[PDB]
């Protein structure tokens, strides 16, 4: 698990990690707090 | 300059000029170019190293 | 002649001699030689 | 990759499906085996393709090729 | 309505300065 | 009031677009049956409906002649909910993101092999420099008081 | 025919004139490089403008040069 | 696409429909890819113009996803 | 294969086709010429300019000739809102019987005029078909005197030499004064003397114009100073265009706003308006010095310029020579000056319409403004175009260079990286958010939730409209305000004109805007600023780059630089124009999208259609392009024709020419040659025709050729589908 860690450590499956992790709390975000047209306060 | 000095370009039509490079060797000869210089960004050619005059060198302090 | 068959004398006139004359006259001035 | 593809299709039609509403009626409903989640008002994908059924309508003719290899069943 | 000899006149006219812009068209050579 | 725009809770063609909106759902409401999974989606969707037009209402949000919100964007912090708090947010945000590559741009540059570190990224490297981003404004304001934020002469011009 | 300048940064490395399709260019002595060999252009009205010659310079910006000028059916590539 | 083009008029035009009781048989379009799909003209108006009503009047619909793709395609 | 590039011997060389297509695309420029000297040069251009503006003259006069021969203008004049102008009559054998009774109109099947010409002839003061004819006969005798001129000066003693050509002081003066302000002088004179009166039914002619007073006190005002007397009684409410009921006898007024009847702004008011300018204009043209030693030395001006602490440089010392030396450099000025120009004709002929009638003209106001916007584009790219010839042929850095120090001009190669990444910058910014807010409304209305859609008010531009006095936005700002100083100072001058007109819903005067216009200006500038980086950039980067720093060398005009260095493909400057034709293309195909979907709404009375569906994309397709094509298309059906038949044909040749275009972009050369070789050994190998050989060597076009093939084929088919849906859906809409 040396080299599998560094695998899970070039850009693609970096970047494809932290735009899924992204999409889901901004996802998650809207779902909780909906049509959320002009900020909170 | 010698071998492993720091050296600014000032040749114009340069992918690197006003960029530091490293001179790999001086010739002593009657070249016209004896300065050798290694960079570490390659050109749009691929090649990282080029033959260089003596007042298109400036050697970094 | 009335002024109503100037259409008819001069659209054919216009738009058919002139091409041929002009091919034929710039068809010879670019093919010419020195 | 292909069995892949082909297990997701059928697992589809086995959980978000309306196949069993369209074997009782072919002629009436429209065949449905993608239902969408109720996010940022996406839902309205989900068309009313009958049978007691909300989901995007199937152009694939999956059910057409399911009740033609007999299957009846979920 | 204009009469028959306005537009003769003016085709006539026409002509001449067709005349005048071959003569300029040579005059700025082949 | 501003624009000639209206409140949209005295905004009558506002109340007859989510009367219209509440109509359409009730109706393909009708078409299903007891309390089967799709009236329960349908009922999700008009209460969902009824509070977005309720908090648009009380929200000082202007409505125009179509009933529609319209942001104003002008400056006042009246309306400051509508731009510039989203602006402030964003700008945090985006610097965040800026500054963090920024530096470990500049971090992995001065290593031997400053591109390997680029398609292979450093996790420890970049966790340590992505969770200080935090004080982007205040990094930014000592970095470019000290000169290090701006190159002078170094960076390669073309011919002419 | 096109036109092709060699300039004294030339370092004798001839890849140039092994790409030549056309045999434009030839080495010929020379005392300015260590190489002892400067790159010519003796039948640039074979020169068809490819610029394969340019391509395998080494140098900086360059030591061979093409710039396309009049066109002939030599330098067209006009086998008809 | 022109191939597709093709079948999708021709069937809506031609084969496609009901079939009234009595035997009398009416198309989806009516058959007018036998005298207006001679002409370009014919093509982007009774063909393009004509059947891509639907995909422009899909917004609030449950078809609003294929004309987001439309547009989506398009740019 | 000779002879035929007569000022290029490399070309007459050439043994294939290319010979003669570069004959053409060269035949202008004369720098390039064989043989070339500068004298020869400003010679052949002085000649050139005759002959162009004894061309446009001849149009104008076929213009006058044709509407005076086949036209209705006679009848137009008594009914200008009911009857349709006729631009000529139509004459095609391959016209069928139905062709024929579709576009007949009176005597003869004839065009409908879309070019404004008949109002703007009305408004000048024409009642009759035989002043049309007057003004022909004059114009071709313009003409005439044009081309003489030009003859003139090719001949040898009347060339005249560099030094006159270079002569900027003299020019000026001349140009300013006596060109502009004599010309408006002239055209107030005009103005009044006939223009006025005919409008007021009183017929000033040829004949009676040394004794019909254009006001009755006659002279005596000016002479006297009593210079108010021109505007007292100026025409009323009331009064009938053409016609003595309810006119003035006043000449020169202030009055704002339109004309009641015509819609129009007030012929008095137009007349004041050239004087005012006449007199300005006289005054500017003594301003730089000639042989009475008084005036400016330009060149003083230029090199005093440097501003004492330092930030230009050493200001504009080498501009003077640089320009002067130049005839790229001045072409690019008067090019962006032209540009701008237009650009404002466009924008202020349609808000404040000057001609009688023209108003209520739909068809011949989009086509107006249509033409215009795409002049405008087209000059504002010439001028960056040229901008960028100047750096690579005519720009010397040692003249913009005094000891190191470079000038105003040679510094903005200094920061050029600074500037072209600041409008890439700029151009990012716009057209990521642009997009991002069209398609969040796309998406949200789609859903069928469009309360969640962002919309913006703009605000910035509703506050300049309140600013001019519209009382539409509750801003009470300046005008809108009485009691605000910028009010109550024009109260009694041009206010009550101005503010019954900018607070009208019927004008187009200061249009109403919201979010759908907020977007549409932001992608406005959007294509206005990547339209700008494109030619900036190839402007700057002409003279080299990194990837050719020595660009100067191979011209501005080249195909590439091979395939190494990873390629150069549209490295040239001529290639910067070349992508940026494309950009200015969609930059005026968007604003002029704009401008007829809202003055469509407008006329038709649902301008809530566009308040609300021009927030999202679908709607603009949906509303505009779909809803308006209807008529366009039916043209001519299975069923029948139109006479907007032509216009669908049109509309399809437009589309057919664009895509021929995308051949020309797409395929590029290579593909092209070997199959022409194919075909070559196919024609010498055939019996028959053996007997016929060809004279050049058939050769695939060039790749800077196709490139301005396929942006030829693109242009044309762009600019002809635009004009038939546009003339057509707003004709098929509104009647
Ligand atoms: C990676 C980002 C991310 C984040 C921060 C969250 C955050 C959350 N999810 Mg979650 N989720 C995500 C991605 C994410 N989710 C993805 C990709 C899926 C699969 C499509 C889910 C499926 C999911 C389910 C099924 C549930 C949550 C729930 C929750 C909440 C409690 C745990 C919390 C707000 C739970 C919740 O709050 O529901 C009551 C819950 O039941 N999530
Ligand atoms: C680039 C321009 C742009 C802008 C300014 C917006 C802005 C907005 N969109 Mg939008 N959108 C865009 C492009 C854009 N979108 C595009 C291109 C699409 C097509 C895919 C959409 C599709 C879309 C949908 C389908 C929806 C929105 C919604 C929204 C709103 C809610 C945002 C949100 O979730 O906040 C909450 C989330 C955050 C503020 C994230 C930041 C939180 C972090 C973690 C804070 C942590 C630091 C402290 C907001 C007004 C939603 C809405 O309600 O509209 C009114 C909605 O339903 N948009
Ligand atoms: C540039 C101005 C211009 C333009 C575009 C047209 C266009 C047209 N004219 Mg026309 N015309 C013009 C000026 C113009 N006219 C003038 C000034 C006169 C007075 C002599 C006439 C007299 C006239 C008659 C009597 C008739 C036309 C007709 C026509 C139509 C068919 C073409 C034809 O037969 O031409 C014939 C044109 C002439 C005999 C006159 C010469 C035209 C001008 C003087 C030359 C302009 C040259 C131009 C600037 C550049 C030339 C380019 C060349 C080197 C290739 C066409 C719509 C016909 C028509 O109405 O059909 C329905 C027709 O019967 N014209
Ligand atoms: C201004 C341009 C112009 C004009 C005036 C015409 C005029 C004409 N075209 Mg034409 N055409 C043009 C451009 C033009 N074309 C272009 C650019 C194209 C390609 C897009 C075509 C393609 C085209 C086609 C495909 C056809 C026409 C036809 C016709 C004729 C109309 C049909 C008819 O009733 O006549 C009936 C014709 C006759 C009764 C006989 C006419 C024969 C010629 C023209 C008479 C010329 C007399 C001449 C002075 C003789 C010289 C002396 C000689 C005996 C030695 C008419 C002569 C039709 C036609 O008649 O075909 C021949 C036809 O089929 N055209
Ligand atoms: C290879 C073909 C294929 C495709 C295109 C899909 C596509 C989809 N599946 Mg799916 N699925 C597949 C194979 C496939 N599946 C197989 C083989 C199985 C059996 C294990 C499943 C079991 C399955 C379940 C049980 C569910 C889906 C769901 C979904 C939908 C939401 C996916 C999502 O948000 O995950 C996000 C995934 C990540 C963020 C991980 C990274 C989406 C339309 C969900 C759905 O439709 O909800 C209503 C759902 O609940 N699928
Ligand atoms: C993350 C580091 C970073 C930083 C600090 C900047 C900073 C800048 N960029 Mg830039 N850029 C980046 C990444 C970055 N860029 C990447 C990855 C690309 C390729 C798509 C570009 C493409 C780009 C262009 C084409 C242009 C700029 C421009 C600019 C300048 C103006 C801001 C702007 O327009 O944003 C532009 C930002 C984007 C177009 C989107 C960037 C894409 C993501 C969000 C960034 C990558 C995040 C990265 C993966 C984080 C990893 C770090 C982690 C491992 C610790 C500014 C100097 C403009 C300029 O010169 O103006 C002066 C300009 O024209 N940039
Ligand atoms: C009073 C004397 C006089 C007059 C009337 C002219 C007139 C002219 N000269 Mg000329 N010239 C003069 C003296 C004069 N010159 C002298 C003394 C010299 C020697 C020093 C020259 C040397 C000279 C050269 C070398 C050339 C000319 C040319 C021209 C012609 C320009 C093309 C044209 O028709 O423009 C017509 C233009 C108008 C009628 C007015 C244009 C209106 C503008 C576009 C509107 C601007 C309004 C406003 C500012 C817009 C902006 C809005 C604002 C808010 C900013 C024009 C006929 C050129 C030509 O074509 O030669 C034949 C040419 O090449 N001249
Ligand atoms: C008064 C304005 C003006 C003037 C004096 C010039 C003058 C000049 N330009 Mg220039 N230019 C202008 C405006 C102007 N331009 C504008 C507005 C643009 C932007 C579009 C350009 C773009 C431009 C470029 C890109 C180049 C020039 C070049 C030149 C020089 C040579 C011109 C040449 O060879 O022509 C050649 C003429 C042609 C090839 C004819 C083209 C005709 C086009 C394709 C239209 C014809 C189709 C027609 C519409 C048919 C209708 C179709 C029908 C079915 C409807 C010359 C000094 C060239 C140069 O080397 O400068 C040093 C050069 O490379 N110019
Ligand atoms: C719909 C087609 C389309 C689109 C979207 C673009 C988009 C763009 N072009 Mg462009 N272009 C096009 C057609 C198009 N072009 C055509 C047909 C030509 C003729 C060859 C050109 C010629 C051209 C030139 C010559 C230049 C551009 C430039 C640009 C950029 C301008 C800045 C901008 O808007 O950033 C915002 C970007 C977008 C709105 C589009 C991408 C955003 C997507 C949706 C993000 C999705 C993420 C998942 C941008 C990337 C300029 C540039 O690079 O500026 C920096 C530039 O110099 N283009
Ligand atoms: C490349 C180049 C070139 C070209 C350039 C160009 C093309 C430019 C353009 C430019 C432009 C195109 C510019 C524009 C400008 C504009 C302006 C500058 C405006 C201004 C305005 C104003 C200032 C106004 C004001 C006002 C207001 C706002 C309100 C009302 C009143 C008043 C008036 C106060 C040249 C050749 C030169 C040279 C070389 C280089
Ligand atoms: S072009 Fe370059 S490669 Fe081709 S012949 Fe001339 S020199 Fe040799």
């Amino acid at each position: 698990m040396k080299d599998f860690l560094k695998y899970l450590s070039t850009a693609p499956v970096l970047l494809t990690a932290w735009l899924t992790f992204t999409a889901g709390f901004v996802i998650e975000i809207n779902r909780f707090y909906p049509d959320a047209l002009t900020f909170p306060f | 300059i010698q071998k492993g000095s720091t050296v600014r370009i000032l040749r114009k039509e340069s992918y690197w000029y006003n960029e530091s490079g490293t001179v790999v060797v001086v010739d002593q000869s009657k070249v016209r170019y004896p300065v050798l210089v290694r960079f570490t960004k390659v050109n749009y050619a691929g090649t990282n190293t080029n033959n260089f005059g003596l007042n298109e060198v400036e050697e970094v302090v | 002649m009335s002024l109503d068959l100037l259409p008819s004398f001069f659209v054919p006139l216009v738009g058919l001699v002139l091409p041929l004359f002009s091919i034929i006259g710039l068809f010879l001035y670019i093919e010419k030689e020195n | 990759v292909i069995f892949l593809w082909l297990s997701g299709m059928h697992f589809h039609g086995a959980y978000f499906s309306n196949y069993s509403a369209w074997l009782t009626n072919p002629t009436s409903t429209k065949p449905s085996a993608q239902i969408v989640w109720p996010i940022v008002g996406q839902e309205v994908l989900n068309a009313d393709v009958g049978g007691n059924f909300q989901g995007i309508q199937i152009t694939s003719g999956f059910f057409q090729l399911w009740r033609a290899e007999g299957i009846t069943s979920e | 309505m204009i009469y028959d000899s306005q537009v003769y006149i003016a085709l006539v006219i026409a002509v001449v300065a067709s005349v005048l812009a071959i003569r300029l068209g040579a005059t700025l050579y082949n | 009031d501003i624009g000639g725009l209206n409140p949209c809770k005295d905004s009558e063609v506002f109340q007859k677009r989510l009367a219209k909106t509440v109509k359409k759902l009730e109706n393909r409401l009708k078409k299903y049956e007891e309390g089967t999974p799709p009236q329960i989606a349908i009922q999700q969707q008009i209460t969902q409906t009824k509070q977005r037009f309720t908090r648009y209402a009380d929200s000082n949000l202007l409505c125009g002649n179509d009933g529609l919100p319209h942001l104003i964007t002008d400056g006042r912090w009246s309306h400051g909910s509508e731009f510039l708090l989203p602006s402030i947010l964003f700008l945090y945000i985006s610097g965040w993101i800026g500054w963090v590559g920024r530096k470990y741009i500049r971090t992995v540059g001065q290593t031997s092999n400053p591109t390997e570190k680029e398609i292979i990224i450093d996790v420890p490297l970049a966790i340590s420099i992505m969770t200080s981003g935090f004080l982007w404004p205040f990094a930014a304001w000592q970095e470019f008081l000290s000169g290090d934020l701006i190159a002078s002469d170094e960076t390669i011009t073309t011919s002419p | 025919s096109h036109t092709v300048k060699i300039y004294d940064t030339c370092i004798g490395c001839t890849q140039c004139v092994r790409a030549c399709p056309t045999d434009v260019l030839e080495m010929v002595p020379w005392d300015g490089c260590k190489a002892g060999q400067i790159a010519s252009a003796p039948r640039t009205e074979d020169c068809v403008g490819c610029k394969r010659c340019e391509t395998a310079c080494p140098t900086d910006f360059l030591s061979v040069r093409v710039y396309l000028g009049g066109e002939t059916t030599r330098s067209l590539g006009l086998a008809y | 696409s022109i191939v597709i083009f093709h079948f999708s008029w021709k069937m809506q035009s031609d084969v496609w429909g009901t079939v009234s009781p009595t035997g009398a048989v009416s198309h989806i379009t009516g058959g007018n890819f036998a005298q207006s799909s001679i002409t370009i003209n014919g093509w982007l108006r009774d063909f393009l113009w004509s059947q891509a009503a639907q995909v422009v009047q899909s917004y609030g619909s449950s078809l609003s996803a294929y004309g987001l793709i439309f547009l989506g395609a398009h740019f | 294969v000779y002879k035929f590039p007569k000022f290029s011997k490399a070309l007459a060389e050439d043994p294939s086709t290319r010979r003669i297509w570069y004959g053409i695309a060269t035949a202008h420029d004369f720098e390039s010429h064989d043989a070339m000297t500068e004298s020869k040069l400003y010679q052949k251009i002085f000649a050139s300019h005759f002959g162009h503006i004894a061309i446009i003259f001849l149009w104008t006069a076929g213009n006058l000739f044709h509407v005076a021969w086949q036209g209705n203008f006679e009848a137009w004049i008594l009914n200008p809102l009911k009857v349709r102008p006729i631009a000529h009559a139509i004459w095609d054998p391959h016209f069928g019987q139905a062709a024929y009774k579709a576009f007949l109109k009176t005597s003869s099947p004839a065009n409908l005029a879309l070019s404004g010409v008949y109002e703007w002839w009305y408004t000048i003061g024409m009642r009759t078909n035989n002043d049309l004819y007057q003004g022909s006969f004059f114009l071709i005798l313009l003409s005439s005197l044009l081309l003489f001129a030009g003859w003139l000066h090719l001949q040898p003693s009347f060339r005249p030499s560099l030094d006159w050509f270079k002569a900027n002081e003299y020019r000026l003066n001349h140009h300013l004064s006596g060109l502009f302000g004599v010309s408006s002088l002239a055209w107030t004179g005009h103005l009044v003397h006939v223009a006025i009166p005919e409008s007021r039914g009183i017929h000033v002619g040829w004949d009676n114009f040394l004794t019909v007073l254009p006001h009755p006190e006659g002279l005596t005002p000016f002479f006297s100073g009593n210079w108010k007397a021109y505007a007292q009684n100026p025409d009323t409410a009331s009064h009938i265009f053409g016609s003595g009921e309810g006119s003035g006898t006043a000449i020169l007024t202030f009055l704002g706003g339109f004309h009641p009847q015509t819609k129009s702004l007030w012929l008095t008011d137009m007349a004041h308006h050239h004087l005012a300018i006449a007199v300005l204009f006289i005054v500017a043209g003594h301003m730089y010095r000639t042989n009475w030693l008084i005036g400016h030395q330009m060149k003083l001006i230029l090199e005093a310029h440097r501003p004492p602490g330092g930030r230009l440089g050493i200001g504009h010392i080498g501009l003077y020579e640089t320009i002067t030396n130049s005839l790229h450099f001045q072409l690019g000025l008067a090019l962006a000056a032209l540009g701008v120009a237009t650009s404002l004709t466009a924008q202020h002929m349609y808000a404040l319409p000057p001609y009688a009638f023209l108003a209520s003209n739909f068809p011949t106001q989009a086509a107006l403004y249509t033409h215009h916007q795409y002049i405008a584009g087209f000059l504002m790219v010439g001028a960056f175009a040229h901008g960028a010839i100047f750096f690579v042929r005519d720009y010397d850095p040692a003249v913009n260079t005094r000891n190191g120090e470079k000038n105003v001009l040679a510094r903005m190669l200094e920061h050029k990286e600074a500037i072209i990444s600041h409008l890439s910058w700029v151009s990012l910014f716009l057209g990521f958010h642009t997009l991002g807010i069209y398609v969040h409304n796309d998406v949200v209305v789609a859903f069928g939730q469009p309360e969640k859609q962002i919309l913006v008010e703009p605000l910035f531009a509703e506050w300049i409209q309140a600013a001019s006095g519209k009382t539409l936005y509750n801003f009470d700002l300046l005008l809108a305000s009485s009691n605000s100083p910028a009010s109550v100072a024009s109260s009694q001058l041009w206010l009550p004109g101005w503010l019954s007109a900018i607070n009208d819903g019927k004008n187009s005067l200061f249009l109403p805007i919201g979010p759908g216009d907020f977007l549409v200006h932001h992608a406005i500038a959007l294509g206005l600023h990547t339209t700008t980086l494109i030619l900036v950039k190839g402007a700057l980067d002409a003279r080299g780059s990194k990837l050719m720093p020595d660009k100067k060398d191979f011209g501005y005009s080249f195909p590439c630089d091979g395939p190494g260095r990873g390629g150069t493909c549209d490295i040239s400057a001529w290639d910067a124009f070349y992508l940026a034709m494309f950009w200015m293309l969609n930059t005026i195909g968007w604003v002029t999208f704009y401008w007829h979907w809202k003055h469509l709404t407008l006329w038709q009375g649902n301008q809530v259609q566009f308040n609300e569906s021009s927030n999202y994309i679908m709607g603009w397709l949906r509303d505009y392009l779909w809803l308006n094509s209807s008529p366009l298309i039916n043209g001519y059906n299975p069923f029948g024709m139109n006479s907007l038949s032509v216009w669908a044909w049109m509309f399809l040749f437009g589309h057919l020419v664009w895509a021929t275009g995308f051949m020309f972009l797409i395929s590029w050369r290579g593909y092209w040659q070997e199959l022409i070789e194919t075909i070559v050994w196919a024609h010498e190998r055939t019996p028959l025709a053996n007997l016929v050989r060809w004279k050049d060597k058939p050769v695939a076009l060039s790749i800077v050729q196709a490139r301005l093939v396929g942006l030829a084929h693109f242009t044309i088919g762009y600019v002809l589908t635009y004009a038939a849906f546009v003339i057509a859906s707003t004709i098929g809409k509104l009647g």
